[PDB]
């Protein structure tokens, strides 16, 4: 939280992992894993 | 190749600065003016109008002189405003170059309306009245009629001295001290507050590149002269605040961060932030003031940038302008009210003010025409001391009216129901001054022509544009009863004039009063009575 001092001279990065066998997506905040997971069926299409 | 300067807008803008004090320069020839003038009107015509704002300012303070140098800079913004016209005056502006900040909207009525007064209260020159022969037209083209400056008050303000009030004389309140004391200590406690949001932590070691003051320390440590030095700033302008005719009063008679967050989302009124800007405006001129002793020991090379507040680019205002309201709102929760017209939007519009000054000369008008039938009766006056007056109206203000109505027709003509102007309908206040306005020229002219000589060809072409200009629906259905009889005064004057001459025609008169009669219909009368007609037909 940044209400205080909002700009910040780090850069964020974000990674998205993908398993395709298993269908499940997950998300890095800058090497912390988020809370948010996604579940999709097999044959799915997914663009970056 | 400086039309698209936008990158190096600043250069450009210093350049202009440059060129322009070099022709304002003694010890050079008339040929050395000439050149310098004539690269400054060139680099205009091709620099884009945004550029030019800070010039404008500069010219908005010499020009309504009308000293010598005053010449050119009349062409100069002659020819900026004809060419940059919709860049001002429509909403949409020209493509790639925009639309006004409303800066320069300001700047451009406080030109016309100083150089308006200026002239008016010269004598007559013809050299002068002619630079001004391309006159004011330019600019109030690109004025919108409809244009409402955020701030219409009286000035009451004069190259650029203030003088300030001094009541040192009198005691000042020792609460009143203690108070901003105390304002002053919270006031460094929000400077604290603002490091940390800053996200640099004022540290007890010191060092000049952290930029981190290690004065930091207990308050208790501080040396008692240092806190009344820089008390001094804020001593002088409040005590300069309440020695300006404004006061302070007790709305409610006696008998580990900051939680509450000093928000600006407090309404004020329109009056209140005048307030603020007036009180900030006497900061700024305080401020010029120590300003201005310090360097009158150099002598020259005064700093532009020093200006009236509010009259500088609305930018600089924010900062003086939250310190005014934060102060504002604390000593009115506190209870310290401070205390130092309503006018509408429709009155605060430059085509409001225009026709009232309009109305106000043809009022001259007819008292000094008057006067001046009163005296050729008997006791002839041959100095004739309105002769300034007389130019003014004549040189002056008719082309105005002419330039102008003919620009502006459709905005009068609209209504919200049919807007046959691409932007903006007149209101009803103004239909009814433009109409009041066309009968009383039309009365004055009456068996006058020739008493106005050269200029009847100019009143009766007036006449003309202010008839097609009226829309006499709107005033008759709703209007004043005052506007409603001059226009039906104006039609029964025009009927008696006719069925006399058409008796002098029949020639019962022996055949002076008849020769007025008919050459005034000829010549005025019917022409305009025609375009009238036209115009209610159309």
């Amino acid at each position: 939280p940044g209400q205080q001092g909002r700009i910040s001279h780090t850069d964020l990065v974000i990674g998205c992992l993908v398993d395709l066998a298993t269908g499940l997506m997950t998300f890095t905040a800058n090497g912390k894993e988020s809370n948010t997971f996604f579940q999709v069926e097999p044959n799915t299409k997914l663009f970056p | 190749l400086f039309a698209g300067t936008e990158h190096r807008a600043i250069m450009v803008d210093s350049m202009l600065h440059t060129v322009y004090r070099l022709s304002r320069g003694r010890s050079l020839t008339k040929a050395q003016r000439d050149v310098i003038e004539d690269c400054l009107m060139a680099l205009c015509r091709y620099i884009r109008p945004s550029m030019l704002q800070h010039l404008l300012r500069r010219l908005v303070f010499d020009v309504p002189i009308l000293n010598e140098f005053a010449k050119m800079p009349l062409k100069l913004l002659t020819n900026h405003y004809e060419r940059c016209w919709k860049y001002y005056c429509l909403p949409t502006g020209w493509a790639n170059f925009g639309v006004t900040s409303e800066e320069e909207l300001h700047l451009t009525r406080k030109l016309f309306w100083g150089i308006f007064d200026s002239l008016a209260h010269k004598k007559y020159d013809q050299e002068l009245y002619r630079m001004a022969m391309p006159c004011l037209c330019a600019i109030a083209g690109a004025l919108p009629p409809d244009y409402v400056d955020a701030s219409y008050s009286s000035k009451a303000e004069k190259n650029f001295d203030p003088r300030p009030v001094e009541t040192l004389n009198v005691i000042i309140p020792e609460k009143l001290d203690s108070f901003i004391n105390k304002f002053a200590e919270y006031t460094h406690e929000k400077w604290a507050f603002d490091k940390i949001q800053n996200n640099w932590s004022y540290g007890e070691n010191v060092d000049e590149e952290l930029k981190t003051h290690p004065m930091l320390r207990p308050y208790k440590t501080f040396s008692e002269k240092d806190k009344e030095i820089y008390r001094w700033p804020i001593k002088e302008s409040l005590k300069a605040m309440i020695a300006w005719e404004w006061t302070i009063e007790k709305a409610r008679e006696g008998e580990y961060n900051p939680q509450p967050p000093d928000l600006s989302g407090v309404t004020l009124s329109r009056e209140l932030q005048a307030m603020a800007e007036q009180l900030a405006e006497n900061y700024h001129n305080t401020w010029g003031r120590k300003k201005k002793q310090e360097l009158e020991a150099k002598g020259g090379g005064t700093h532009p940038l020093l200006v009236p507040y509010d009259t500088l680019t609305a930018k600089e205002k924010a900062r003086d302008r939250e310190k005014a309201q934060e102060l504002l709102k604390f000593l009115q929760m506190n209870g310290y009210a401070v205390t130092r017209l309503d006018t509408s939007s429709i009155e605060k519009r430059f085509a409001f003010g225009f026709l009232q000054q309009l109305l106000r000369w043809m009022d001259i008008s007819q008292e000094f025409i008057a006067h001046l039938e009163a005296v050729v009766s008997s006791g002839r006056v041959e100095k004739s001391p309105h002769e300034q007056e007389i130019k003014f109206f004549a040189k002056i203000l008719l082309p105005l009216i002419n330039q102008y109505f003919t620009n502006h027709c459709l905005y009068f003509l609209s209504t919200p129901a049919k807007v046959l102007g691409s932007g903006g309908h007149a209101s009803n206040k103004e239909k009814e001054m433009i109409t009041s306005l066309f009968c009383k020229l039309a009365a004055l002219v009456r068996h006058r022509v020739s008493l106005f000589g050269t200029d009847a060809p100019a009143v009766v072409n007036c006449l003309h544009i202010l008839a097609r200009s009226l829309d006499a629906r709107t005033v008759m259905k709703s209007g004043p009863e005052i506007v409603k009889a001059g226009l039906r005064s104006f039609f029964e004057s025009a009927s008696e004039d006719i069925e006399k001459m058409v008796e002098n025609l029949r020639l019962g008169k022996v055949s002076k009063g008849v020769g007025q009669n008919l050459t005034y219909t000829t010549v005025a009368l019917l022409p305009v009575l025609t375009t009238l007609f036209q115009h209610i037909a159309q």
